[PDB]
């Protein structure tokens, strides 16, 4: 099995540096180039540079000359990318991908799972959870406002209500995240059978339940 | 030997 | 500096339908590479050297083109083929990608289930006031949301959020949130969440 295992997510202050890693296995490390690619918020892809551990040769996109530094450790089958002087512009997912050096008919045949980098001044802030209360089918919801960082877990009746649910992706208000979730239940269910939205924030180690009261 | 190298060709 | 323009940016297809999508180069390129990506997963190689399928890519897929104009084609659309497709060139340094073509499942048109919510007592006691509006299970994705306070519309302090196409329903959902000061909220009476989808505007509203 060919596999490229990348390092876990990273939260860093503006101006600091971070070192992403791409650990390879299942093949001869020295026979394949390792390309690095950038993607912000599931957008388009952007090539940063590559490192070929066969010769030690390196190449950068002119854009990332003074941003990225590629290095490798042959004895651990790992290629590193160091990003310097981080801003909010550098907040993105970063993929590594292998490419057979000595074959013209080579393509980028195996990819890493990706590493999420977040660059922000913000302190860890727990969310304010507010219930949203108002036909044969009724819609409830709850607002999760002013938390940092990502992510949060939103469930309904501790997972019981799976279908009829729409948890939306967060946005940035100032330097904090705001998220919303909706659930649809039959009009005879509610309020007789109480509906509760469960919000959990790992970072601030907070868990909160709000009953939707009419 | 293929006498071909992407790293060399791109360099 | 080679710029790759992928058209259309969005397109839809029913299973069985033929799908062609273009990659256009600002300069000449010797060959084109294509990738498939789906939400919360790394890109997958799809085509290499213009028209050669990557290992495991079904035969219904094909690539074509030369110089400045390349295309990816699906003979017979399948549900699993719904994804974003990117082109890439290796001819000119730096290596550059397209912005993507997003391919969605087609389905019967659907109007949104709109629901509007006043601020919670919990939040009003705090000192803020957010008014939330959900527009759930509509097709196609092309939609517009406008907020009205006592007759006049508002564009300031609004923020929208979209889901991906639903794997069950093939529908889209949106969440629009209008954030006021408690004092601004309580100095107006009627709040309307208007949604246009196009001469039939769905209006849900409340007063304090």
């Amino acid at each position: 099995k060919v596999q490229l295992q990348q390092s876990g997510a990273e939260l860093v202050k503006p101006g600091a540096s971070v070192k992403l890693s791409c650990k390879a296995s299942g093949y001869t490390f020295t026979e394949y180039i390792i390309h690095w690619v950038k993607q912000k918020s599931g957008q388009g892809l952007e090539w940063i540079g590559w490192f070929y551990p066969g010769s030690g040769n390196i190449k950068y996109n002119e854009k990332f000359k003074d941003k990225a530094t590629l290095t490798a450790d042959k004895s651990s089958s790992t290629v590193y990318m160091e990003l310097s002087r981080l801003t909010s512009e550098d907040s993105a997912v970063y993929f590594c991908a292998r490419h057979e050096d000595r074959n013209y008919y080579s393509y980028w045949d195996y990819w890493g799972q990706g590493t999420t980098l977040t660059v922000s001044s913000a302190k860890t802030t727990p969310p304010s959870v507010y219930p949203l209360a108002p036909n044969s089918m009724v819609t409830l919801g709850c607002l999760v406002k002013g938390y940092f960082p990502e992510p949060v877990t939103v469930t309904w009746n501790s997972g019981s209500l799976s279908s009829g649910v729409h948890t939306f992706p967060a946005v940035l208000q100032s330097d904090l995240y705001t998220l919303s979730s909706s659930v649809t239940v039959p009009s005879s269910t509610w309020p007789s059978e109480t509906v509760t939205c469960n919000v959990a924030h790992p970072a601030s180690s907070t868990k909160v339940d709000k009953k939707i009261v009419p | 030997d293929s006498y071909f190298s992407w790293s060399d060709w791109w360099s | 500096q080679i710029v790759l323009t992928q058209s259309p940016a969005l397109m839809s297809a029913s299973p069985g339908e033929k799908v062609t999508m273009t990659c256009s180069a600002s300069s000449s390129v010797s060959n084109m590479y294509w990738y498939q990506q789906k939400p919360r997963s790394s890109p997958k190689p799809w085509i290499y050297l213009t028209s050669n399928l990557a290992s495991g890519v079904p035969a219904r897929f094909s690539g074509s083109g030369s110089g400045t104009s390349y295309s990816l084609t699906i003979s017979s659309m399948e549900a699993e083929d719904a994804a974003t497709y990117y082109c890439q060139q290796w001819s000119s340094n730096p290596l550059t990608f397209g912005a993507g073509t997003k391919l969605e499942l087609k389905r019967a048109d659907a109007a949104p289930t709109v629901s509007i919510f006043p601020p919670s007592s919990e939040q009003l006691t705090s000192g803020g006031a957010s008014v939330v509006c959900f527009l759930n299970n509509f097709y196609p994705k092309d939609i517009n949301v406008k907020w009205k306070i006592d007759g006049s519309e508002r564009q300031n302090g609004v923020l929208n959020s979209w889901t991906d196409q639903d794997s069950k329903d093939s529908t889209y959902s949106m969440s629009s949130t209008l954030t006021l000061t408690k004092d601004e909220y309580e100095r107006h009476n009627s709040y309307t969440c208007e949604a246009t989808h196009s001469t039939s505007p769905i209006v849900k509203s409340f007063n304090r």
